[PDB]
RNA sequence: UGGGAGAGGGUGGUGGAAUUCCCGGAGUAGCGGUGAAAUGCGCAGAUACCGGGAGGAACGCCGAUGGCGAAGGCAGCCACCUGGUCCACCCGUGACGCUGAGGCGCGAAAGCGUGGGGAGCAAACCGGAUUAGAUACCCGGGUAGUCCACGCCCUAAACGAUGCGCGCUAGGUCUCUGGGUCUCCUGGGGGCCGAAGCUAACGCGUUAAGCGCGCCGCCUGGGGAGUACGGCCGCAAGGC
């Protein structure tokens, strides 16, 4: 059981996934739009993400989670709402940092990304 | 809030002056535009070129995470 | 013969005896590659912006020198030949450019 | 590159008179110098074509002047391309 | 380079030969040659045990040095680079200051007149030999021992080379010319550089005769034989295989792996060859 | 002679971000993708997360309406080798100039030959959808190729759809880079609006499409057709 930990948000246009880890970085539990119960396009919605971060927080609290640090990746439309859900969840939110991977003109993207 | 103003006489070509240079980077690590640095056309290139040099030398970051 | 500014970064977690050993190879190397040292600034350790060889710290050296033009590259190669030598950046010496 | 001294050694060797610069002889000899330097550079760097243009321009330039000198002073021409080892 | 011919005969049209530019001595060091007992592919029973062999040009075997840790610390000059008919690579004549002369496989870049040496202290320069552990990770290397003091076994063919990928305990990690990732012992000696004569593979033999010179007798397809002779034998008119393609001895020859499974050296191979 | 600016070109090194694969830890019921789905991937442990390793390719912020080059074109960083060019001084040569039929070189992408390399991407091809059909557009895959070396090909909306040089014909403003005394003046580039004048109009206008001289290239109704025949070049595709 861990009091302080990490909160990772992978939120894309198609879905939002939330994983709660220990301060070492080992996941303790995770959730997503599918885990809450949605399918198809509904997974990408803000409301889906809200439920996701919660179920991610609820399970986390049950293992002794109190404090978290929120790490954000992805520019989805359900992003900020995930952040809202974690604060109003009963978790500490000691910090919130966006760490979306951006290349320095690395690999050529797919056709739809040019 | 132009950075060029808030400093005295300083060398643009000086890649080991980490304390001067660190002021020219954004909180996210990116090199700041002229509209923020107050440098002229010619000065910007000298600045940019030496900032990159320093990054290789470990004195300056290539990127830094965005805290809220 | 031209003026350059050799920068070198070494393993911070060495002892002083090991530290000196590397410097010995270095100082002879400069001599062998026609590099005649002028100024010199050994700033010791320093906090790095990012880890180098999985290491937050880096030991800095610096030499203003005058060596033949055609010999600078091979020197830089020979300088990097050590495992404790982690960065070698030779730079064409240039008069400062002043702002304000 | 070509060092300032070497340039002068050449400048002096082909000056018509002690103060002479930019005369036909001096002009050609200077050109001949850059040419034979470049000629070597391009022998190793077969892929550097942008510089080959310069080589051609120089070669073009040296050619035009030699034609001028030959027109004006045949003895002075045949002495210069001999003392430089040029015509071929 | 490789040397092309004009097509003044049907064969010279495609025939290409080595350029021999790197060769400086067309005579073998007499005290380093011994007669090569040609076999014809037959064992001590007189039985052919490797088919289609024989009738090649006569050869004198050069005595090559695949240990080199034999003479640690004693430098040597590269007196000549010679042709060796028993290998794909070229060989280098070493005149030791010791006064001893030995042959090594000639690395690419090795200059006649230069000096080389073996030992833990050796300068990491082309033609020097060191235990693997004292060679900088990332530098390419050839003539590698597989086990300590057992002799150079790896990367000996023309143009070949191994590369050090990292270290792990007493062992270091080489990427063999096949691409296989293997742990080789740190005390195993190796010579820095790649093998020379890398142009070797671009040679076009050019005619039936050239293979005969090389001691390679004609090879006969199973399909062109009879049912007694070969699994692919027989059939009225031309015929496809009619079964999974096989060797004359019956085993399958397309894909079927053959390395012994429970081999003790499996523990040391990390990644079997690519492609 | 002295000075400057720049992704001009070539060789060798080298730095970090990211994608992929692989190894370890930890973790569980989905992930992915779309208009919505499905194919696909996942309890044989995926996604998401942390650590390590491997490899290729492109260099984010700076970055610009910017710079450089004859054009094609050129962008992390370092060094070497190298071209063009501008300014100031007004020292040297004495018309040595301009253009240029042939010739010669260079010439994006795709394409070809030999040998490397191969992460991402992706013709062809396979599958899932859509559809009346969908040999497409969208989605899951995916081989050439994209990358390197050397050698070929020599095409284009290779465009400013504007050949090069030169003289003369208001200015206003933004910008880059030099030199003065630096208020500003004076050069050389990059745009915008505009005197005169041009133009069928649109628009051009000291970066002329204004007014003039020189030289080269080219046009002479649409299609047939950049086809045929011949010739020259090419390994071929094909080019002139
Ligand atoms: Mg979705
Ligand atoms: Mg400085
Ligand atoms: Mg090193
Ligand atoms: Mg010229
Ligand atoms: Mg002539
Ligand atoms: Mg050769
Ligand atoms: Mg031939
Ligand atoms: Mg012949
Ligand atoms: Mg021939
Ligand atoms: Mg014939
Ligand atoms: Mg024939
Ligand atoms: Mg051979
Ligand atoms: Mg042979
Ligand atoms: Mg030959
Ligand atoms: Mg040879
Ligand atoms: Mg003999
Ligand atoms: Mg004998
Ligand atoms: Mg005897
Ligand atoms: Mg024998
Ligand atoms: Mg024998
Ligand atoms: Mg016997
Ligand atoms: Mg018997
Ligand atoms: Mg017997
Ligand atoms: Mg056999
Ligand atoms: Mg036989
Ligand atoms: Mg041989
Ligand atoms: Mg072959
Ligand atoms: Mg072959
Ligand atoms: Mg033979
Ligand atoms: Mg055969
Ligand atoms: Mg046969
Ligand atoms: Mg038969
Ligand atoms: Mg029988
Ligand atoms: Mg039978
Ligand atoms: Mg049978
Ligand atoms: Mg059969
Ligand atoms: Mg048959
Ligand atoms: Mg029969
Ligand atoms: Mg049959
Ligand atoms: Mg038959
Ligand atoms: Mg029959
Ligand atoms: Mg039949
Ligand atoms: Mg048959
Ligand atoms: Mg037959
Ligand atoms: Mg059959
Ligand atoms: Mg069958
Ligand atoms: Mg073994
Ligand atoms: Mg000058
Ligand atoms: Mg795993
Ligand atoms: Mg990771
Ligand atoms: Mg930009
Ligand atoms: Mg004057
Ligand atoms: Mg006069
Ligand atoms: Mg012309
Ligand atoms: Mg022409
Ligand atoms: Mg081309
Ligand atoms: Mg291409
Ligand atoms: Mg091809
Ligand atoms: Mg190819
Ligand atoms: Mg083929
Ligand atoms: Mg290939
Ligand atoms: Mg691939
Ligand atoms: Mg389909
Ligand atoms: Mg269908
Ligand atoms: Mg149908
Ligand atoms: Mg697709
Ligand atoms: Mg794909
Ligand atoms: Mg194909
Ligand atoms: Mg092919
Ligand atoms: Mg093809
Ligand atoms: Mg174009
Ligand atoms: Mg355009
Ligand atoms: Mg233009
Ligand atoms: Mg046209
Ligand atoms: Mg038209
Ligand atoms: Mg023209
Ligand atoms: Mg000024
Ligand atoms: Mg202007
Ligand atoms: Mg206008
Ligand atoms: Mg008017
Ligand atoms: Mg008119
Ligand atoms: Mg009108
Ligand atoms: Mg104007
Ligand atoms: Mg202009
Ligand atoms: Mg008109
Ligand atoms: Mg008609
Ligand atoms: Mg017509
Ligand atoms: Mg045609
Ligand atoms: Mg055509
Ligand atoms: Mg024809
Ligand atoms: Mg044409």
């Amino acid at each position: 059981q861990v009091a302080s930990g990490r909160a990772y948000i992978h939120a894309s246009y198609n879905n939002t996934i939330v994983t709660i880890t220990d301060p070492d970085g080992n996941p303790i539990t995770w959730s997503s739009g599918g885990v809450i119960g949605y399918k198809g396009s509904r997974k990408g919605t803000p409301y889906a993400a809200q439920l996701a971060a919660l179920d991610a927080a609820k399970k986390a609290m049950a293992y002794g989670m109190q404090s978290v640090d929120v790490i954000v990746r992805g520019t989805g439309a359900g992003r900020e709402q995930a952040i809202r859900a974690l604060q109003a969840s009963g978790l500490q939110v000691k910090s919130i940092v966006d760490d979306t991977p951006v290349p320095h003109n690395g690999c050529r993207p797919k056709k739809k990304f040019r | 809030a132009k950075v060029k103003a808030t400093l005295g006489e300083f060398d643009l070509r000086d890649y080991r002056n980490v304390e001067v240079l660190k002021r020219f980077l954004s909180e996210t690590g990116k090199i700041l535009p002229r509209r923020r640095t107050g440098l002229s056309a010619k000065e910007q290139r000298i600045l940019a070129k030496t900032i990159k040099r320093a990054r290789i030398l470990g004195l300056l970051p290539f990127t830094e995470k965005l805290v809220r | 013969m031209r003026r350059y500014e050799v920068n070198i970064v070494l393993n911070p977690n060495l002892d002083q005896s090991q530290l000196a050993l590397e410097k010995e190879i270095i100082q002879r190397a400069l001599e062998n590659y026609g590099a005649r040292v002028e100024k010199v600034e050994e700033l010791g350790l320093r906090r790095l912006a990012y880890p180098i060889a999985k290491d937050p710290q880096g030991y800095f050296l610096w030499y203003q020198v005058e060596m033949p033009e055609d010999r600078v590259n091979d020197l830089a190669r020979e300088l990097r030949i050590r495992d404790n030598v982690r960065r070698v950046m030779v730079v064409k010496s240039q008069e400062p450019f002043l702002a304000n | 590159p070509i060092t300032k001294e070497e340039k002068q050694k050449v400048i002096q060797e082909f000056a018509r008179f002690p103060g002479d610069t930019g005369s036909t002889e001096v002009q050609v000899a200077l050109l001949t110098l850059r040419i034979n330097r470049l000629s070597e550079h391009l022998k190793v760097h077969k892929k550097d074509h942008h510089s080959h243009r310069g080589l051609l321009m120089m070669v073009g330039q040296r050619r035009r002047l030699l034609r001028y000198l030959q027109r004006e002073d045949p003895e002075r021409y045949r002495a210069l391309i001999e003392k430089l080892g040029i015509r071929g | 380079a490789v040397k092309k011919f004009k097509p003044y005969t049907p064969s010279r049209r495609f025939m290409t030969v080595a350029d021999f530019s790197e060769i400086t001595k067309t005579e073998p060091e007499k005290s380093l040659v011994k007669p090569l007992k040609k076999t014809g592919g037959r064992n001590n029973q007189g039985r052919i045990t490797v088919r289609f062999r024989g009738g090649g040009h006569k050869r004198l075997y050069r005595i090559i040095d695949f240990k080199r840790w034999d003479k640690v610390g004693i430098p040597a000059k590269v007196a000549a680079i010679e042709y060796d008919p028993n290998r794909s690579a070229r060989i280098a004549l070493l005149h030791y200051v010791d006064g001893e002369k030995r042959y090594i496989i000639a690395p690419d870049g090795l200059q006649v007149g230069q000096q080389v040496v073996a030992g833990p202290d050796a300068p990491i320069q082309v033609g020097n030999a060191l235990p693997l552990r004292f060679i900088p990770v990332g530098t390419v290397v050839h003539a590698v021992e597989l086990e300590p003091k057992k002799g150079a076994k790896l990367a000996r063919a023309a143009g070949t080379s191994a590369q050090i990928q990292g270290r792990e305990g007493d062992y270091v990690i080489l990427r063999l010319p096949s691409g296989e990732l293997r742990k080789v012992h740190g005390e195993c000696y190796a010579t820095v550089g790649a093998v020379g004569n890398a142009d070797h593979k671009n040679i076009v033999l050019g005619k039936a005769g050239r293979s005969r010179w090389l001691g390679r007798r004609p090879h006969v397809r199973g399909a062109a034989m009879n049912p007694v002779d070969h699994p692919h034998g027989g059939g009225e008119g031309r015929a496809p295989r009619g079964r999974p393609p096989a060797s004359p001895w019956g085993w399958q020859t397309k894909g079927l792996k053959t390395r012994k499974r429970r081999k003790p050296s499996s523990r040391f191979i990390i990644a079997r060859r690519k492609k």
